[PDB]
RNA sequence: UUCAAAUGAGAACUUUGAAGACUGAAGUGGGGAAAGGUUCCACGUCAACAGCAGUUGGACGUGGGUUAGUCGAUCCUAAGA
């Protein structure tokens, strides 16, 4: 199934303790664990823009929380070892605190 | 094909030169033509016939 | 925009009648070389059976060289059987060979 | 699908290659039989001659209505075995010289540029407008004329097997061009020939044609062809450039060998109204054959030294063709302009010359004619460049070769099917099987040709023609007719020979034969053919 | 596609190093074609081939 | 075999008039 | 090389490995029947001599390529 | 060195020229017992040793 | 170190773009001397080698490339032979 939400991501105590060449990297990762857990899809393909938004402040100044936008489409391709995958766009927002997640509708 | 020594040997030395500069002139051709096909058999016979001729002239 | 696209016309060609399904239109060279251009390897061997023939026998001689992990034909190193600085150790109280 | 602009663009073109061809008959006659002319003319130069007076011509039809338009076929003199491909710039007549200095004098004429008595000379020329394509190729003959007529005339006709090849191509062209008329109304098929209520099929085609052969004792030259045409498709450069679709029949040595045993073209089809056809037959004379041989061809390269046969022809090809799918950045500036030219003509074969801005002539000038040659020597500095990358091919100079059976049984191939020419240039040539049966491919075939010592070179004698299959509301005489665009009676007249072989009248076919040319001679209840007529020019 | 000796081509016509030089990852087979330094000026002249600009080293605050 | 049973086909199969034109030049 | 010959009128010949310049221009117009403007000399990798010979402006290596063969 | 001598540069003039595998009409010859070029060079294996 | 696309059967390692860093002019920059000898560059290309990998390579195959009256040698002499 298609659908669009937005949700707020607490990087911050998934990157506790990390090591500090590692913490990019390590957010890296946990996006896309947590856009596998919320759209069962093994399939996680990251914005470039989301990649500028994790690494922004260096390798090891990585934000406390961020507004992703997550997006379950259909892999359009003959040759897809999975019909679903998921695309996670950064959502600029004037703070990422204080927000619940959402359902964009499609259009 | 190529030169034969008894057929050289009845000529003069003018008839030799001339035999042997058009002989220089055709295997130059043949080396020009090398470049495109690397597998020319004429160059061989042309080199044996300039040998026989300038052998004929020195003897 | 739209005077732009509709100036934009695309109208099909001969070129694109006769060629646009089409390739090659040419052999191509095993080395990727040019019309005139000389092939060392293979100039002798006019027809490709005996070329695919002389490179399967040189395939197959390949392979003991290769189990042995030679660089290539150029490579002859030669290890010599026992090495004297290896095997001449008797250090006394003094000074040895080694750290 | 037939239109009337379609057919109109069809009809100039065919009445510009006829225009053509009726210029470079009274150029031969005045140079060779009229002789009114001081100087003879050179084959070159009537090439040269024709490509200019074709453009000149074409300039003032369809002038900005229509994107493409130019030459299909660069004028082509074939002579004796010359088979096809012959088309000298004016820049190689000293290099011919030099090439076959201490050869035999066999290809003498082709060598010289300068035409016999007893040569079968093959002229080809083909106009294309927005890529509706007419091509016309006609055998003449040239003569000795006799001193003592008061007026011009041959003192005799032409005998033997080049007059054998002529009249085998005369007649299957003209028996070809009323069995295909025949489709339009296939109830006049002839009962003996074929199916009353039945169409016309590749089958019928090829035993026709094949029957005339044999009772002139002639080959059909494995490139000949009768074949539908469309748009930008039409055989240009058959051999050459692969086609998605083929609608005809050829003949080819596998060909040869599955009658001696009795995208691939096959002859399982049915000719349909609203079609083009081209039809072109070459038919080589086997008179001098005294056992059951193979027709085949022979490419002619610009090496001297690659042999010591003293009876070859060394030549190089003068047109060539753009592989559009093929391409590579060049590193001259005159290569780059060059194909910045050839680009502009189009898909079709193209001469050197034909890139030139002096070309073609306002006023026939020596100064015109050096500006010319100028231009072409930097042209050929291009052309090597561009030829090294495979961008743009030569169409090959072939001739006619026969190779006895015996000979071909006897020997020995250890490869088999398996063997392919891996130096060809070309892919199509290159992975070619001529003998399917026996399995014998192309370069075992040379190679044999090559090893015979009786392996002769074949006269050739050339017909093709141009054809439209116009349906009721096409036509103008509200019934279906065969509009013949190219040849006829009035361009491609036949020259005098005299040829003791004829056609044997107790057979069906020959019946059949008889009978379609008796209802093409029929105007009021057989077919209805309207030729092409040239135009004056002053 | 392998666009290192564009590249370097490209860095050599424009005047600057290579980390100044952008080629379009969308033209990929046209800067493909390109083998030589006449085809790689008319890709800068084009605008598949961009110089960029030096990284500032402001001196308001010396 | 196929390849010597059609040599040996091969080898078995193996083992007035007409004139155009006349007296002028076209 | 070809691009030489029409960049500066320059023909581009291997000659011999004994031979200089006076000699590659001699032989260059006695053969060619064409004024030399100057010769330029290396020796190749491979162990051959190569001549770079330029031709006068009344004189076109585009002719004597042609003439050649090569073109 | 840049700055050579001509002898030197003969030299490797000539190693330069022995440097390729075996042509493989070479392979076809009737008896031919050479599969492989065992004198093979290159830069960074055997040195030429001047 | 990371993201996307491309290429490919196959991409942590190839290419382009998007980012984060580093050498910090006593450089991880630009040239040379000794030495090496074609390693330079292009096209093709992966069996072996590149202590993982590999579509990449200083690897394998085929070619192209080094232009002088003025830069050097060449001439002079030093310790010396
Ligand atoms: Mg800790
Ligand atoms: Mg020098
Ligand atoms: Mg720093
Ligand atoms: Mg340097
Ligand atoms: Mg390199
Ligand atoms: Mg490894
Ligand atoms: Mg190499």
């Amino acid at each position: 199934d298609v659908v669009t939400r937005e949700y707020t991501i607490n990087l911050h105590k998934r990157l506790h303790g990390v090591s500090f060449k590692k913490r990019a990297p390590r957010a890296v990762k946990e996006i896309k664990k947590f856009a596998k857990l919320h759209m069962g899809t093994d399939d996680v393909r990251l914005a470039p823009e989301l990649n500028q938004a994790i690494w922004k402040r260096g390798v090891k100044g990585v934000e406390y929380r961020l507004r992703l936008r997550i997006s379950r489409k259909r892999n359009e391709e003959e040759d897809a070892k999975n019909p679903l995958f998921s695309y996670v766009e950064p959502v600029l927002v004037a703070s990422a605190k204080g927000l619940q997640t959402v359902v964009v509708e499609e259009d | 094909a190529g030169v034969k020594a008894y057929e050289l040997r009845t000529k003069s030395k003018e008839q030799l030169a001339s035999q042997l500069v058009d002989l220089k002139k055709e295997l130059a051709e043949l080396k020009v033509q090398k470049l495109s096909r690397p597998s020319l058999p004429k160059i061989k016979t042309v080199r044996k016939s300039i040998a026989c001729v300038l052998t004929v002239i020195n003897e | 925009q739209n005077r732009a696209a509709r100036k934009n016309r695309y109208v099909e060609r001969g070129s694109d009648v006769v060629f646009g399904d089409q390739d090659a239109l040419t052999a191509s060279t095993e080395n990727g070389v040019k019309l005139r251009q000389t092939d060392r390897l293979l100039d002798g061997v006019a027809d490709g059976s005996m070329r695919s023939k002389a490179d399967r026998m040189a395939k197959m001689e390949r392979r003991e060289r290769n189990r042995h992990a030679k660089q290539g034909e150029s490579d002859r190193h030669n290890a010599v059987s026992l090495s004297k600085h290896l095997f001449s150790g008797k250090r006394g109280v003094g000074k040895t060979d080694f750290r | 699908i037939l239109q009337e602009s379609v057919l109109n663009k069809y009809r100039t073109a065919g009445q510009i290659a006829q225009t053509a061809l009726k210029y470079v008959t009274s150029l031969i006659n005045d140079s060779y039989h009229s002789k009114t002319t001081q100087r003879q003319l050179t084959v070159p130069e009537l090439c040269l001659l024709t490509d200019s007076f074709i453009l000149t011509r074409l300039e003032q039809y369809y002038k900005n209505k229509v994107n493409e338009r130019g030459i299909a076929i660069p004028t082509t003199i074939d002579i004796d075995q010359i088979s096809g491909g012959w088309c000298p710039e004016i820049d190689d007549t000293q290099n011919l010289l030099n090439w076959n200095k201490g050869k035999d004098s066999t290809f003498a004429s082709s060598v010289t540029g300068t035409l016999r008595p007893g040569d079968l000379v093959k002229i080809t020329l083909g106009v294309h407008i927005d890529g509706y394509t007419s091509e016309v190729s006609h055998t003449m003959v040239i003569y000795p004329v006799d001193e003592t007529k008061p007026i011009l005339q041959p003192t005799g006709p032409l005998l033997g097997g080049k007059a054998d090849a002529v009249a085998a191509a005369h007649i299957a062209m003209e028996t070809v061009v009323a069995l295909l008329a025949c489709a339009l109304t296939p109830e006049k098929l002839p009962a003996s020939l074929g199916g009353t209520s039945s169409g016309i099929t590749g089958q019928l085609i090829r035993t026709i044609v094949d029957t005339i052969a044999r009772s002139y004792n002639c080959g059909v030259v494995p490139g000949s062809r009768v074949r539908r045409i469309r748009r930008f498709l039409a055989g240009q450069n058959e051999g050459i450039v692969a086609e998605r679709e083929y609608k005809g029949v050829v003949w080819t040595e596998s060909h040869q060998e599955a009658d001696l045993l009795s995208a691939i073209p096959s002859d399982d089809f049915v000719v349909q109204s609203g079609e083009v056809y081209l039809i072109d037959l070459k038919m080589a004379s086997l008179e001098h054959c005294t056992k059951k041989g193979l027709v085949t061809l022979e490419t002619v390269d610009s090496y001297t030294g690659k042999s010591h046969k003293a009876g070859e022809l060394i030549a190089r090809p003068g047109a060539y063709v753009r592989d559009f799918a093929q391409t590579h950045i060049l590193k001259l500036k005159t290569s780059r302009q060059l194909l910045t030219k050839i680009d502009k003509q189009g898909v079709y074969p193209f001469k050197l010359s034909h890139l030139s801005s002096n070309f073609p002539f306002v006023h026939e000038n020596e100064e015109e004619l050096q500006s010319l040659k100028k231009d072409l020597k930097s042209f050929r500095l291009g052309m090597s460049e561009i030829s090294n990358n495979y961008l743009c091919v030569e169409s090959p100079i072939q001739i006619a070769r026969w190779v006895p059976w015996d000979h071909i049984l006897k020997a020995t191939n250890p490869n088999g099917n398996l063997s392919y020419d891996a130096t060809s240039t070309l892919t199509l040539p290159g992975h070619e099987l001529p003998l399917p049966k026996l399995g014998v491919s192309a370069i075992k075939l040379k190679s044999l040709m090559n090893s015979t010592k009786e392996s002769i070179s074949l006269p050739v004698a050339r017909e093709c023609n141009t054809i439209v299959l116009c349906d009721s509301s096409v036509s103008t005489t509200d019934r279906p007719e065969l509009l013949r665009l190219t040849g006829g009676s009035k361009t491609c007249q036949p020259s005098w020979i005299h040829s003791q072989h004829e056609l044997n009248p107790q057979d069906s076919i020959v019946q059949g034969i008889f009978q379609l040319a008796t209802l093409a001679k029929d105007k009021r209840f057989g077919l209805l053919l309207k030729e092409t007529q040239p135009m004056k020019q002053k | 596609a392998n666009l290192r000796t564009q590249k370097r081509l490209a860095a050599s016509v424009v005047g600057v190093g290579k980390r100044k030089v952008w080629l379009d990852p969308n033209e990929t087979s046209e800067i493909a074609q390109a083998n030589s330094r006449n085809a790689i000026r008319k890709l800068v002249k084009n605008g598949t081939i961009v110089k960029k600009a030096v990284t500032v080293h402001s001196k308001s605050r010396t | 075999s196929s390849l010597t049973l059609v040599k040996e086909a091969l080898w078995s199969v193996i083992d007035q008039g007409t004139t155009l034109g006349g007296p002028f030049f076209p | 090389a070809m691009k030489k010959v029409e960049d500066g009128n320059i023909l581009v010949f291997q000659v011999s490995m004994k031979a200089n310049k006076y000699q590659i221009k001699k032989a260059v117009k006695e053969l060619y029947e064409v004024d030399v403007l100057k010769v330029n000399t290396l020796v190749r990798p491979n162990g051959t001599k190569k001549a770079y010979v330029r031709l006068t402006a009344d004189y076109d290596a585009l002719d004597i390529a042609n003439r050649i063969g090569y073109i | 060195a840049a700055q050579k001598s001509f002898r030197i540069k003969q030299k490797m003039a000539k190693a330069k020229k022995q440097n390729r595998p075996l042509p493989q009409w070479i392979r076809l010859r009737t008896n031919n017992t050479i599969r492989y070029n065992a004198k093979r060079r290159n830069w960074r294996r055997t040195k030429m040793n001047i």
